[PDB]
RNA sequence: GCUUGAGUCUCGUAGAGGGGGGUAGAAUUCCAGGUGUAGCGGUGAAAUGCGUAGAGAUCUGGAGGAAUACCGGUGGCGAAGGCGGCCCCCUGGACGAAGACUGACGCUCAGGUGCGAAAGCGUGGGGAGCAAACAGGAUUAGAUACCCUGGUAGUCCACGCCGUAAACGAUGUCGACUUGGAGGUUGUGCCCUUGAGGCGUGGCUUCCGGAGCUAACGCGUUAAGUCGACCGCCUGGGGAGUACGGCCGCAAGGUUAAAACUCAAAUGAAUUGACGGGGGCCCGCACAAGCGGUGGAGCAUGUGGUUUAAUUCGAUGCAACGCG
């Protein structure tokens, strides 16, 4: 809004691991207001991720986040005939939300069988620094680097 | 070649570009680099950052001569008036002195007509 | 606006002193002023218009000195 | 006769006042070279244009024409137009102090005469920059415009002509009188210049306001106040500062200057709104940040159309169209 300043809501942590960073992930991944069928997708893909490679389920997820977080991004503004794109820094809370949105959105485009399997593949590629959720991070970093003159 | 020790940096700042030329103390040019030739064609070469890269590339291309001291001679207005000099220190040169040369007529020739 | 860098000095001190020398000399104002031709009748009108503002705005704050706002 | 108007003489002061002749520095452009490489220039974005025959940049040498940064100031001078580097020659006006002198010699002025920006004209020179016309590139529905790249007359000089400008404080010249304040600039008198001081007196000028005047806005000791002398001009809007005639001009054209016809208005200042691709402040799922849709497919339903014996009537920008 233009007048008020709003304090963020409180989010209950997930039952299995008690971590609020994952509790948002099942919120972002959930479509159609059904947490039960989404918490199953997140839990299955975390077990597939941990069993396949790495240590633990909470650190395996965190590593996938770290590669896909954006540290800089462009905010478009108009001046004359055309539009400019000044680069801006990302606040840490927005950095996380942008990371999980990119992971989920880039796991729905995979051609695998079940979303529990597409998600587990994507957290794997994000940790190993491949896939298309990390490509978007580099794309955003490029659009900020190509417009660095407009800072 | 010829191992020049003392040079002069000629920054031709303008409203539309920025040309950095490094010459010896006798005026002979040793190498140059502009802002628009640095991959900054269009409305990005006016920006002071595009002129910084010009100072970097012009710091190169004189590697062979091995200059160790630079006098900076800024000319004209424009964004690349400040960000070019500091990039000639961040490139490892020594700025002995800075002199501003600029053509200011004592009411000489008639300038062009006002834009509308 | 020639500035000579002294001995036992930093650089960012010198560059700030270069701007101060250039700002005091009005180099960029003169370059911007001489870019296009200003007709003599617009150079004289722009001078009297800016002196009228200098007089009124000084007398405007004087009439506002002897008031209470709340 | 007189000296309170007007003028003359003595001494100084300030000033882009005028005419002529020299000279200085910065900068633009061009010419001849050295170094040096692939871009330069321009724009909202581009392209035309210049460049590998080597531009742009940078240094050296030279030639040319025009204008005088800073000082510089609702500062100064001039009747108006106007006048800005520095020096010399010729020259006009103003002002101030103390005196001497002439003794109404004064004010205005139809015709008349002179001066009169810029553009323009003629003859002869000059030509850097800028730039009507012109050409190209863009923008555009079109763009014989604004924008960009070039560019001739002109802008400059000598001598003639033109004689008009929003030639404007839209306010004719001269004289007298009528509360104040803060400034600028330029002389002069008195005293503790004894110390960046204090008090008077003149000339010119910018601002704010009192009585008064004014339709109002506003003017207000430099009146648009209160009076006197002389001159110029006005008499509803359009036609029209036009036609014909006279004078002037090389020409462009200037000046003097109507009528038929036509309308009941045209106009000035102020007031309340509305509007603005004027300004400031603030708000709204207005945008920005996000989630899910419509526009495509099949069907339901409503409406325009066409059809029909009738396809009953109504609502039909937002604010009609799963509405009565
Ligand atoms: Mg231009
Ligand atoms: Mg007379
Ligand atoms: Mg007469
Ligand atoms: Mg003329
Ligand atoms: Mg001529
Ligand atoms: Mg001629
Ligand atoms: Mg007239
Ligand atoms: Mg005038
Ligand atoms: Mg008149
Ligand atoms: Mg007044
Ligand atoms: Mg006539
Ligand atoms: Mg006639
Ligand atoms: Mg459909
Ligand atoms: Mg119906």
């Amino acid at each position: 809004p233009r007048r008020r300043v709003i304090g963020q809501r409180k989010i209950l942590p997930d039952p299995k691991f008690g971590s609020e960073l994952l509790a948002k992930f099942v919120n972002i991944l959930m479509v159609d207001g059904k947490k039960s069928t989404a918490e199953s997708i997140v839990y299955s893909a975390l077990e597939t991720l941990a069993q396949r490679s790495g240590k633990s389920e909470l650190e395996a997820f965190e590593v996938a986040l770290e590669n896909v977080r954006p540290t800089v991004e462009v905010k478009s503004r108009r001046v004359g005939g055309s539009t400019y794109q000044v680069p801006v820094e990302v606040r840490p809370v927005r950095r996380n939300a942008l990371a999980m949105r990119w992971i989920v959105e880039a796991a729905r485009k995979r051609g695998d069988k079940s979303m529990a399997l597409r998600l587990a593949n994507e957290l794997s590629d994000a940790a190993e620094n491949k896939g298309t959720a990390v490509k978007k991070r580099e794309d955003v970093h490029r659009m900020a680097e190509a417009n660095k003159a407009f800072a | 070649r010829k191992q020049v020790s003392d040079g002069v940096a000629h920054i031709h700042a303008s409203f539309n570009n920025t040309i950095v030329t490094i010459t010896d103390r006798q005026g002979n040019a040793l190498g140059w680099a502009t802002a628009g030739g640095s991959g900054f064609r269009g409305s990005r070469k006016s920006t002071p950052f595009a002129a910084q890269v010009a100072a970097e590339r012009c710091a190169d291309a004189v590697k062979e001569y091995g200059i160790k001291n630079l006098e900076v001679m800024v000319k004209g207005p424009g964004p690349g008036r400040e960000s070019t000099i500091r990039a000639l220190n961040a490139a490892g040169f020594r700025i002995t002195n800075i002199t501003d040369v600029t053509p200011i007529p004592h009411n000489g020739c008639r300038p062009p007509k006002k834009r509308r | 606006p020639v500035i000579k860098v002294r001995e036992n000095e930093p650089f960012d001190v010198a560059l700030r002193r270069f701007k101060r020398s250039c700002e005091k000399a009005g180099v960029l104002a003169e370059v911007r002023r001489r870019e296009f031709y200003e007709k003599p009748t617009t150079e004289r009108k722009r001078a009297k218009a800016s002196a009228v503002k200098r007089h009124a705005k000084k007398l405007a704050r004087e009439n506002a000195r002897r008031t209470r706002l709340y």
